[PDB]
């Protein structure tokens, strides 16, 4: 669900990576 | 790096940046 959040409002890369392999 | 909206391609592009040459997630919510 990183659409359903990160295109709603801004995110932080820092969190933003956690979503790597 | 102040403010960044991620959303379709650019979606990918900040998850780019992080991910790099090892692939990212980009799933959809529902």
């Amino acid at each position: 669900g990183i659409t359903e959040q990160c295109c709603t409002s801004i995110c932080s890369l820092y969190q933003l990576e956690n979503y790597c392999n | 790096f102040v403010n960044q909206h991620l959303c379709g391609s650019d979606l990918v592009e900040a998850l780019y940046l992080v991910c790099g040459e090892r692939g990212f997630f980009y799933t959809k919510p529902t």
